[PDB]
């Protein structure tokens, strides 16, 4: 009934339906088109007011794409596999000035996804969680978006209990990737100037 | 279920918060008083409200440090890791403690019992609306959750033990420590909110919101530089740098 | 008074606009019609409104290129410079021409005499409020300036001949060309607004507002990608890449 | 009276009161100069009479253009580069290597070079910055009309100043103003084919 309200089968179908820095930007450019294709296949998304649909996509696009290419790169050694088949390696990243954030995607997203063997269904659900964010400004009815998000929580937990019955904390483990994804998304959005811009704490700890 | 071990741990956490906070309360006179000055264009009055607010914040950070020191496993981390954890989680814990003190009736926030402030009070100190509003919205939202002392304490512990903070060396160990509180909170909410299993996910998602709020805060920090409104040494160290 | 050459050059700019515009008008019947459908949630109706608007923009762009070719010295620039100036000034001239078609009374904008729209109509096409609102505000402010045909035509030429557009090669020549129009404009204000000199700087500062509006547009262009609302080939050429 | 309403003597004094990898250093220099903004603004005639909240709004909206304008003018002597408030020089070669050559060159040609070539004086620089400061279009002003009024007073004071100090350059006022669109586009930047050819051939 939790799955019936938000079928993880549809969410899966949605996922299956869709300078090194220059490479990356061209890759994002490519996938931008997929976003509405994917979203329309997420149960009940198409039932939200058209204005609300635009708002959710506008708010979640970067975290949505980042999550996608991270899970895609689980097979890569020290880099990522773009939607254009190209590879970006750690080295190339550091030499272009974006080493820190690149490294963060690798450790917090890619490797964690590899290590826990996050499945495409799990990825899909996390993306639906990112998508259904009620806090974005201008939403016609936030309660409705919040309601759908919670249907994903219910549906995902159910999915994890049944598919991974002897991992009782896997659900929590999936959600706990989201804080990191949010921080990374914000970093990737912050503009040039801000992007490129000790004693008293030690004192207090030692007292 | 919750083991006696886990119930004990939770009690320890909550007692630590009470202890830390009673130390804050008796430090309360160290804070520059709130001006009674009648003139909204007084720049001296503005500065003094800012002095008052930043000094309250310092008390908060002090309480947060005192609390972390009592978390099992924290002092066993390298000092570098203790500092990497506290530097970035301070604003998040301060936000959680703040939401805890939001009054929906008057739409105000009360610190140390005697200092109550509404949105306009915070603006009279020179804080920008895009800092003020999201924090009031976060507070209301948290207030809606109706969390108790146990649930705040665990969520605060989970926030502190976030391995993805910049500069954390021993991420494995920080996650292992966080996982204890996560598991405990989960058992706690399934036991105490048996008809609302969604309470657990609702809470963990607050950690996501705190990330956005941390970025909002950093934008307010910068905005302050533009007014040349300087942060106290402690706050400058943890946030300006 | 204005020199014979400034008078001739102004007559030419005004004639060129009237002639280019009469041709646009002859195409009004060709434009996809505004939708009749009653359903705010109809994606099909939204797309049709978007199509109508993009088709209008093409008409506008056609007029701008047609007018530019009449600008003395324009065709003597290389093809590359001609293109560099047009690709980036197009949105600015479109905004100036839109501001002449603003109706303060109904807070509406009218294209080709028959197609009048208010803020809500533009939102109904899926355009964002961040885009719509600054354009209405600009339109209202321009309207208040109450410029005449010569004054708009001069400002359009001045905008077109901006040496600082990306990819401009013969910047010195572009600047020399712009200088001719700026001087003419200053003479025109001195003669025709002898008791209101502030009209000159007021007009020139609108060139600044147009830089911001151009950024606002660029942001709306990205948002269209997010909705996969495809621009027609011409518009895509000048704005996508 | 135009000058009495907005004295250029005061604007000059405001400017004088606030004298003293590449991208990181450029950012650190900007950070150093942030504190100068209220110090400079308080000496611009009438700025201090605005609501405290409006004052904050004007400085928040204008900060980057205000700083860019100042270092640009400071860089008038430097060849192919800029002089940072920290004393560092950044040469255009080093800027291209660091991957911001396009915006850097734009600064050199539209701002530094034009300032050098016309010998933009400090009073004129101050007035242009005042024009940037008194921007009535930023969201949240308690009274845009008052800010707009002040801006027009700079227009009149600045023009009066150009006619008196450079009577043999009737284009000078306009010339100064024409630097502002380039400054705005640069300031915005620092914060972030076939069919045409066929139309041109018809
Ligand atoms: O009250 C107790 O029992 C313990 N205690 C004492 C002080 C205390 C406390 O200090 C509050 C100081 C007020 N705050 C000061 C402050 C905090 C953090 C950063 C800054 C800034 F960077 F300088 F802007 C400031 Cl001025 C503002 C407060 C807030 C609330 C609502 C709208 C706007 C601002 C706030 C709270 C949390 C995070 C960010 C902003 C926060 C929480 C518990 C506390
Ligand atoms: O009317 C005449 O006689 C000549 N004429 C015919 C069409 C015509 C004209 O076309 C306007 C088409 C409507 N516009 C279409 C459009 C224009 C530019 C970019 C886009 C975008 F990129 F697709 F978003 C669009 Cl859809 C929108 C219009 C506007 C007005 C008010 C609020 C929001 C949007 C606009 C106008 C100018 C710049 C940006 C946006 C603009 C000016 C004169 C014109
Ligand atoms: C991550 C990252 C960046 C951009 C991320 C964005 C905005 C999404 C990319 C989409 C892709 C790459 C999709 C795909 O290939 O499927 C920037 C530019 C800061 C530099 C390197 C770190
Ligand atoms: C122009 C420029 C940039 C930003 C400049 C800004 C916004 C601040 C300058 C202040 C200084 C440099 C003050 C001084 O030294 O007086 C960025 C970061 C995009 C890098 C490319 C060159």
């Amino acid at each position: 009934s939790a799955n019936e309200d938000m079928p993880v089968e549809r969410i899966l179908e949605a996922e299956l339906a869709v300078d090194p820095v220059t490479n990356i930007c061209q890759a994002a450019d490519k996938q931008l088109f997929t976003l509405v294709e994917w979203a329309k296949r997420i149960p009940h998304f198409s039932e939200l007011p058209l204005d609300d649909q635009v708002i959710l996509l506008r708010a979640g696009w970067n975290e949505l794409l980042i999550a996608s290419f991270s899970h895609r790169s689980i097979a890569v050694k020290d880099g990522i596999l773009l939607a254009t088949g190209l590879h970006v390696h750690r080295n190339s990243a550091h030499s272009a000035g974006v080493g820190a954030i690149f490294d963060r995607v690798l450790t917090e997203l890619v490797s964690k996804m590899r290590d826990m063997q996050m499945d495409k269904t799990e990825l899909g659900c996390l993306r639906a969680i990112v998508l259904f964010n009620p806090d974005s400004k201008g939403l016609s009815n936030p309660a409705e978006v919040e309601a759908l998000r919670e249907k994903v929580y219910a549906s995902l937990e159910a999915y994890c209990k049944h598919k991974y019955p002897e991992q009782p904390g896997r659900f929590a483990k999936l959600l706990l990737r989201l804080p990191a994804l949010r921080s990374i998304g914000l970093k990737c959005l912050e503009h040039l100037f801000f992007f490129k811009l000790d004693t008293f704490l030690m004192e207090m700890l030692e007292a | 279920q919750l083991s006696p071990e886990q119930l004990g741990m939770i009690e320890k956490l909550v007692a630590a918060q009470q202890q830390c906070n009673r130390r804050s309360f008796s430090d309360r006179l160290r804070v520059t008083p709130w001006p009674i000055a009648p003139d909204p264009q007084s720049r001296e009055a503005r500065q003094q409200r800012f002095a008052h607010f930043t000094e309250l914040a310092i008390v908060s950070v002090q309480e947060i440090v005192d609390f972390a020191k009592q978390l099992p496993g924290f002092l066993q981390l390298s000092r570098e890791d203790q500092i990497a954890l506290l530097k970035t989680s301070a604003i998040e814990v301060m936000l959680l403690e703040t939401s805890r003190r939001y009054n929906p009736g008057s739409e105000s926030i009360t610190f140390l019992k005697d200092f109550s402030y509404n949105r306009e009070d915070f603006a009279k100190a020179g804080l920008q609306v895009e800092f003020i509003n999201p924090i009031f919205e976060f507070s209301r939202a948290m207030n809606e959750l109706q969390l108790n002392d146990a649930e705040f304490a665990l969520l605060i512990a989970i926030s502190i033990f976030s391995a993805d903070r910049p500069n954390v060396q021993d991420q494995l160990q920080v996650e292992r420590l966080q996982h204890t509180y996560v598991e405990a909170l989960h058992a706690y909410v399934s036991i105490n909110h048996p008809h609302d299993p969604l309470m657990f996910p609702r809470m963990l998602m607050k950690l996501v919101s705190l990330r956005t709020l941390s970025s909002v805060h950093s934008e307010q920090v910068f905005a302050l530089r533009l007014q040349d409104k300087k942060l106290p040494p402690l706050l400058s160290e943890i946030w300006d740098v």
